């Protein structure tokens, strides 16, 4: 297993920058796919970047491509999401979470996950 | 076309803490790779810490903990906040950076320097 | 005529998107190409079509088996330096040193009492990511294989350390070896035999350095 | 990735005794599975040990392109973690080593335990199940990267339905484009065959597609 | 033909005295070549541009790339004595087993509660000289290639071990492979196919045992 | 060194069968090359059937062929012997032996003996 | 991090033979490029004949090859020079020296030095 | 032209020392390597201490720290210093050498065998 | 288990000084008693001082007592013997010899010997 | 985590002898209070007599005590039950069974079971 | 009145010590000093009880700690070497470790405490590390045998003041000590040659010879 511990959010300005960081307590880190996720007020949980352990593999939702970069220290057990560039639709409570199985993007397959932290946008 | 300039050297007592900043200005279209490295008189260059665009750090042994690494995509700046000094700290501190200039047609980076920023730490 | 690609194209995903688009390229014998362009362009997929972890949908690509591959993210395995570096390979101490001297590896190796004995867990968190990156580099370069793909090996190397390893490793080490480099800078670009020049999966450029510059 | 042929082959494990293969012909093209069956005894562990030249033919000719990956019929497990016994002095690949523990139904298995992959195997570590230790044997032999995968009876100690998931996704879809030659004695592993050898007492009691041995 | 050198000559250091002068000899498929000489001679190079770790500057080397090697100077990697032998290699009881034999280990692997699981340091300090040789030869043999280089492996071994290691290993396991033999002894030229003769670099002699005996 | 202990010996009538467990007290038990020996009363010992430490290889006296199986479970470190279809020749001691030289199947060549076990066969 | 003591010097009259030892105390023996290297009086540190980690590397100076051996046993922890038909010349302060850095026969290479032993060679 | 000759031997207490002498003798170009072997009643000849022309030694587990070997390349003498005698020491001791007869074109050796010394420890 | 190799003697005049060292090639080096020991011409091998594994007790033989002193360096292998005010009578092969038993004095005791090192006291 | 198997049972005429064994193949057997249970047909299986890991411990069933005696070796992972003058009741299948737990005889405490061997009195 | 030794003597196989007589008071040091082989080492081992008197009577409470001339290091951690048995506190072991100068050499380690030992340390290291393992024990009486034999004059002026001095402050200690820098501060003082007392007395009594 894997505690997730997420922070970065606030208020923000229209075609702003926020950086969000997640830190993941447990062993074999690098087995597990992170991933980052939306939950809109009303919304279910959306997919919005992964990476694999290695961080060799990336992928984005297609709203975010572009904008936003994950990325990873598995030295510092942290996995970051950089988002530019921010629009009021990116409104949401951003959440990581930890795959123990290798290569989906569908928040399904992930089975630990952090508090959460809400990411405000006003044009 | 671009310039590199430090900020933020000068002469401390030891134990002080101190905060260099390093500022990307000109045609730039991106920024990959900024990093803090240190000429002590006599001795070659070596890295102090390297910080990558998505901000991964790596850090020299004798400042791992003590020295922090951070940028600002945003204002293309990069810092090097120097917690308790060492009279071993002193030297000359450079700021590197690879940069793609505006006018280049693909995603190429060139590497640029900076003048330096003389850091002197006193037993006393 | 070590590595031949023609009008090469191949899927990740079926019906999806191709991640590489019409890629031709012939690297002669001992010649330097290298794989420079933006994030997602689809260069680390060019080599893993290389490494036959990539089939092509159309195309034909011609090599020698003997491949040595270095990975944009470093690996370290439980054991020690030596061990991690040598691997599967037998030991030759003339290619061991030289090794270790050209990946910038031997002041780092002298600085631990136990010296290359010293042990490493897995993923080497005891080093940092240069020391951790200079392994994994050293154990790639210590293979002896044809064709050696250096895929962004750089990466979280610092600038000093780099130039140094370019300049002895890539090309005084492996001067009569074949070898891709998966690099964007203009330093590395000017001593290239070939450049290609990737851009969302289609070939933007290819050429010598002296072609790009007129550009 | 290469051609395997035999012609008129016949060989000996001791000088002047029983012949342990008797006049065998075949010819295997690129990326095709052969399929050897028999009954115990019949040689098909012998016949994969003469392709690995451990067994010199007194009579006929073999032709191979090297670069060949052996699984045992028993399994062996090397002192050190899950992930040094798979990758065995191979270069590490995530995606090829994380696709290969999936098709050899790994995955939820490593998962169970706190260290996944980094769990330290032998007695000094953990002790593995007969099928968690033929996975892992299967997992290394198809990890490495060769033209030809001799896999003799790598299912012998699998329960049917982890076999099905593995012969499936394993043998069939990760390896499809390689030649292979998988000892089987299972009609379920029989149809997938491009060619199928029968072996009885190092005799070949049948060669020819599943087709043909349908009209028998 | 397996393994042929003609007019080959090489240099440590640029601008120095070459190590290897006008290097020629051609060995055929599954033949024995012993290579003696003095002291210095330049054997261990003449391996080494085998390797690829010595390039010629002069003269050109053809060979199958399935080669195995066998160092002068013996070798041991931390781990257990099977883990030593199969180095990477994927393992069978009846060649592990019979490799063991052959390399005069069964005995020693033993006389260990542990048998071959006991564990080794870094330069099998535990073992004695012979001991550690024998692994080092073990390993080798154990690597199924086209060409063995086995340079001088009975040097700390004692005449009688040798003996046996020599008839059973390299004559008899070993049989029907092509083999490079560093030996400066009689007992073992007599049954070499050729034989090479090196003094400072430099070819003394070239030719069969009969060719040698009338001088 | 190996401690090796036999059971499953005694009284059936001829057509019959048995089964002979033999488990093996020490380290490195795949090393030993295991062999099921008969001592008739009067008589030499001799070789029944043996099997390799990896299991690879087994052979039989050519008496009992196609009636005697040999098996091993080096995680369980014992051998076994299936007697099936006995004749009243087979009416011997069965001993357990280990070897820790390379596929020999003569007595002499095996180290290590069990207590051995009485096998009677009747009418 | 390797602690060298060297023995075996003395008195000798000229075309005679001694043979130096040298015991290293510390880990990773292997690691060192071992050196023998002598001081004249009134004279530098010049270097006489190194050995490789491994011992597949021998390097003499000119005035020694030929009469001079150098060997190694890692196992004993100790390195020795047999120096044959000694000439007057040779007499000096012999030291034993180990080197963390690969192949170079200059003292200045050399961190790890011993106390070492005064060899005379008497012309009479 | 060659010839090895051994001496030392003899009649000793438990707990003794004794120095065996091995020296060629005849038309010798060079000697490479040279060792001590023995051989008690009844029992195979086997190796004690063996030394390459460069001095390097390898040792019987039976007699490693306690017995030396030596060589004098000037003497072409090869000597063996037994200490702390046992009565298991007991055998007739063998000297090789790997010589290079005068006459011989290049470097090349032969293998020559001493007679032997009886060496007799009592209790 | 352990290889000795002594040091450090040679000729000097009477009222002079000597250290001998002797270096220890083995594993558990603070196991074992060292001493010294020294053979006269003609004479059997004397004891002259021993030295306990932890260093923590040191005997000498009456003749030397006043003028020798033993000591041990557990971290570098080594045993030493400063020889001060030496006598002609000194003249002998100082050996330095390992026991793997606690407290003897007699040489009987001693498994493991060193080559030796000539020291001649004149006038 | 134990791997049970008995032998010695057999046929015996009354007042006789019989010596059960019993090897574990699994890890840490000095943990394991190791048992014997007989189940006579028709019958429930019933206590005989219990070890703890250590063989500090030995406890009999009333029937068997003075008669039976169980005893323990660690190195060699097996537990023996040495049966004299034995009598008609003793008829049963002799189970041989380990506990992870402290002090019990109640075989609802055990968790792993050999075959069971058929001793006839 | 914590140690009593009156007309006490002993052999080993001449005796090793001859008619000893003192009296330690609660919370006091005594320094032995004397020649090499004065048989300091032996009084220490009778008061132990390794070494049994032939004539005389000794007295103490059996709360003893034990510091020997001759550093030991078991296999484990620093933590593991200087905790032993003991329970551990935080606060006494960091305390300990701060008075034993050992806290810049452990936090010289990227694991601390947690490193194990046989890495090789100096004779220094080695012999803090056991005088911190006799100071972290809680007894009534230390025996200080030799402690700081391989120690730099700089060291032992440092662990002398804050450990012996400072930190033990209030509990009886003997202290197997032959520099006039620690006899100084010494309670009492008993001076040996030759297995008899040459001085029994204060640091004045002593001045005044
Ligand atoms: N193993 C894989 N399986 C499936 N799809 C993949 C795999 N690897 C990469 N892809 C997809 O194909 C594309 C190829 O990207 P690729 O990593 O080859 O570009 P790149 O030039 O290497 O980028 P970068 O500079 O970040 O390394 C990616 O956008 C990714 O989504
Ligand atoms: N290495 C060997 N040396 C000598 N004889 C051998 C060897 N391997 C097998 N044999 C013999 O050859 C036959 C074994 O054939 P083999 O084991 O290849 O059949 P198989 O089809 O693999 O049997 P199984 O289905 O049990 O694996 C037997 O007679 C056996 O004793
Ligand atoms: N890796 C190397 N780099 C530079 N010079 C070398 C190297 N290896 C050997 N030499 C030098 O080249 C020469 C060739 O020596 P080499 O190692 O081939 O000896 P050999 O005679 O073949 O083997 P041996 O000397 O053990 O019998 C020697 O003079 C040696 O100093
Ligand atoms: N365990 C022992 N068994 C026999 N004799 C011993 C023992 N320990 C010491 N001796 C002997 O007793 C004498 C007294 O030595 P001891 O170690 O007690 O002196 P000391 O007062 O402690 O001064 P130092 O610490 O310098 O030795 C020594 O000469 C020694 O040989
Ligand atoms: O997941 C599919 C898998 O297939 C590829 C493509 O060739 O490579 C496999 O092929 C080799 C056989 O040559 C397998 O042994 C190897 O494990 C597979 O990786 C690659 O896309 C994928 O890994
Ligand atoms: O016991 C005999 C042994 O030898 C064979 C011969 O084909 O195979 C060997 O092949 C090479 C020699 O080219 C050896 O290096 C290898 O280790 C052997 O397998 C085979 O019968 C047996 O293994
Ligand atoms: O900070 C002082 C220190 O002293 C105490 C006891 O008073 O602990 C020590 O206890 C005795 C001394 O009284 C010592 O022998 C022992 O080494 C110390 O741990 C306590 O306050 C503090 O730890
Ligand atoms: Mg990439
Ligand atoms: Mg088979
Ligand atoms: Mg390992
Ligand atoms: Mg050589
Ligand atoms: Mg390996
Ligand atoms: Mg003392
Ligand atoms: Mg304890």
């Amino acid at each position: 297993q894997v505690q997730l511990q997420e922070s970065g959010g606030g208020l923000v300005q229209a075609g702003g920058s926020l950086r969000l960081s997640c830190t993941a307590s447990g062993r074999a880190f690098s087995w597990y796919v992170m991933g980052w996720f939306r939950q809109a007020p009303g919304k279910e949980r959306e997919f919005v970047a992964t990476v694999s352990g290695n961080g060799s593999r990336r992928d984005y939702a297609d709203s975010v491509k572009g904008r936003f970069t994950i990325s990873r220290d598995n030295a510092k057990n942290t996995v970051y999401l950089q988002m530019n560039s921010l629009k009021p639709e990116d409104t949401a409570v951003y959440y990581c979470a930890a795959s123990s199985t290798y290569y989906y993007t569908d928040p399904e397959k992930y089975d630990y996950w952090g508090q959460g932290t809400q990411v405000t946008v006003s044009s | 076309q671009v310039q590199l300039q430090e900020s933020g050297g000068g002469l401390v007592q030891a134990g002080s803490s101190l905060r260099l900043a390093c500022a990307a200005t000109g045609s730039i279209r991106s920024i990959n790779n900024m990093g803090w490295y240190r000429q002590a008189p006599g001795k070659q260059r070596g890295m102090v810490a390297i910080i990558t665009r998505v901000g991964n750090t790596d850090y020299a042994d004798s400042v791992k903990g003590r020295f922090t690494i951070s940028r600002d995509n945003a204002k293309n700046t990069v810092y090097l906040q120097m917690n308790s000094l060492k009279p071993e700290d002193t030297a000359t501190y450079y700021c590197h950076a690879e940069i793609t200039e505006q006018s280049r047609p693909f995603y190429l980076t060139d590497d640029y320097w900076g003048q330096g920023t003389q850091v002197t730490v006193s037993s006393a | 005529t070590e590595v031949v690609m023609e009008n090469v194209t191949a899927f990740w995903e079926e019906g999806g998107t191709p991640v590489l688009k019409d890629i031709n390229f012939k690297i002669e014998r001992g010649q330097l190409l290298a794989v420079a362009g933006s994030t997602g362009a689809g260069k680390t997929s060019l080599l893993m079509m290389i490494m036959g972890e990539l089939e092509p949908s159309e195309g034909k690509i011609k090599h020698s088996g003997r491949i040595s591959f270095c990975s944009q993210f470093s690996w370290i395995m439980p054991g020690t330096i030596k061990e991690n570096i040598i691997f599967g390979v037998s030991y030759d101490e003339y290619r061991y040193r030289s090794v270790i001297k050209a990946c910038q590896l031997e002041e780092d190796i002298s600085k631990f009492a136990e010296k290359d004995n010293i042990v490493l867990g897995e993923g080497g968190i005891t080093l940092s990511g240069g020391q951790r990156a200079r392994i994994s580099l050293a154990r790639a370069v210590y293979k002896d294989a044809d064709l050696y793909l250096l895929d962004s090996p750089f990466g979280y190397l610092d600038v000093l350390t780099e130039k140094e390893i370019f300049e002895s490793c890539v090309c005084k080490l492996m001067a009569n070896k074949t070898r891709i480099l998966v690099t964007s800078k203009m330093e590395h670009l000017k001593k290239a035999d070939k450049i290609l020049i990737l851009h969302e999966g289609s070939s933007y450029f290819y050429g010598t350095f002296s072609e790009l510059q007129n550009l």
